[PDB]
């Protein structure tokens, strides 16, 4: 049962520091090279650090170099990056990938990866608004604004209800805050007959809200 | 430092078509490249090793070609789950480094947008903001316009999209446009207009309402 599993992301400073860890399950970290690939929003996968089977070496991008430190701890079986002095741009998904010179030299095992973000807001849970339906067939859903850091998890009707709902990638409004809306299609005839909540979830802030949309008044 | 790019960056394809995606890289790299897919909230998934190895598990339509400094990724017969983007990487020398990605996407019929407009909840207009949703549902292709009329003025820096990732089951993609104002903003006008211009509509198409 081999596997790599990573915990560690999360909201820090500008200039701050955050360590990142990468558990191996069924294979010893110390016979791999451990690399660390990271995934800023929408763009690439880009190298960042590399440590050499047993310890042996350490390899960093200019980007990054003389900022973070790899290492591992062998007992724990658990391989590490740790990032100093933090910048924006370093805010990325995170992923540990494990790596040989033998055969197949390619990335096979990955871990999942964790946000790190990089920012001077502080953690915020999202306010939560209803999407009442105007006026076939029609809509209605939730406005999920002004929320710090990502992500935020939305459902329906306490997960009994996923046809046709679309859960929006969320913006990042220029006040600095994100904000997303979950929305749903339903037939108008079970609608003022079967009632609707949304259930968002913003970990972070340990925000949970649960919404009961209903129609307007005029 | 060896540098991967991948052609092209984007593609649309069919269900069942041959699809091949290019990588050259700056310098020769023997056969050490290889090839993995990558889903939305996903870690990538090796596909091919060494070139032109298929790795163990992956479907036999997967093959890889090439050598020194032009490789080649085929897929045989695309299948519904094989949308992803796919990224070729160089593993000759350290550090290894990645082709920018080529993200595949599902080819299909034109489809309009339902078209549907949310005002601004009484719960929301008590903290001063005032959030309008326009919505565009299960439409095809991506590329779409969408209009805020406000009392008849065009709006220019306040609004903002959304668009879903491609569809499970139709390939459609959905969309939000929302604009936001202050509460005074909002109570000193009227008519609140979404204008929709999409391939899929025969004319565009506005959803108001009155405040």
């Amino acid at each position: 049962e081999v596997q790599l599993v990573e915990s560690g992301g999360g909201l820090v400073q500008p200039g701050g520091s955050l360590r990142l860890s990468c558990a191996a399950s069924g294979f010893t970290i110390s016979d791999y090279w451990i690399h660390w690939v990271r995934q800023a929003p929408g763009k690439g996968l880009e190298w960042v650090a590399g440590i050499t089977p047993a310890g042996g070496y350490t390899y960093y991008a200019d980007s990054v170099k003389g900022r973070f430190t790899i290492s591992a701890d062998t007992s724990k079986n658990t391989a590490y990056l740790q990032m100093n002095s933090l910048r924006a741009e370093d805010t990325a998904v995170y992923y540990c990938a494990r790596f040989v010179f033998f055969l197949p030299y390619a990335m096979d095992y990955w871990g999942q990866g964790t946000l790190v973000t990089v920012s001077s807001a502080s953690t915020k849970g999202p306010s939560v608004f209803p999407l009442a339906p105007s006026s076939g067939t029609a809509a209605l859903g939730c406005l999920v604004k002004d929320y710090f850091p990502e992500p935020v998890t939305v459902s329906w009707n306490s997960g009994a209800l996923t046809s046709g709902v679309h859960t929006f990638p969320a913006v990042l409004q220029s006040s600095g805050l994100y904000s997303l809306s979950s929305v749903v299609t339903v037939p108008s005839s079970s609608l003022g007959t079967q009632t609707y909540i949304c259930n968002v979830n913003h970990k972070p802030s340990n925000t949970k809200v649960d919404k009961k949309v209903e129609p307007k008044s005029c | 430092d060896i540098q991967m790019t991948q052609s092209p960056s984007s593609l649309s394809a069919s269900v069942g078509d041959r699809v091949t995606i290019t990588c050259r890289a700056s310098q020769d790299v023997s056969t050490a490249v290889a090839w993995y897919q990558q889903k939305p909230g996903k870690a990538p998934k090796l596909l091919i090793y060494s070139a032109s190895f298929l790795y163990s598990g992956v479907p036999s339509r997967f093959s890889g070609s090439g050598s020194g400094t032009d490789f080649t990724l085929t897929i045989s017969s695309l299948q519904p789950e094989d949308f992803a983007t796919y990224y070729c990487q160089q593993s000759y020398t350290t550090p290894p480094t990645f082709g920018q990605g080529t993200k595949v996407e599902i080819k299909r019929t034109v489809a309009a947008p339902s078209v549907f407009i949310f005002p601004p909840s009484d719960e929301q207009l008590k903290s001063g903001t005032a959030s309008v949703v326009c919505l565009l549902n299960n439409f095809y292709p991506r590329e779409a316009k969408v209009q805020w009329k406000v009392d008849n003025a065009l709006q220019s820096g306040n609004s903002q999209e959304s668009v879903t990732e491609q569809d499970s089951k139709d390939s459609t993609y959905s969309l939000s446009s929302t604009l936001t104002l202050s509460k005074a903003d909002y109570e000193k006008h009227k008519v609140y207009a979404c204008e929709v211009t999409h391939q899929g509509l025969s004319s565009p198409v506005t959803k108001s309402f009155n405040r």
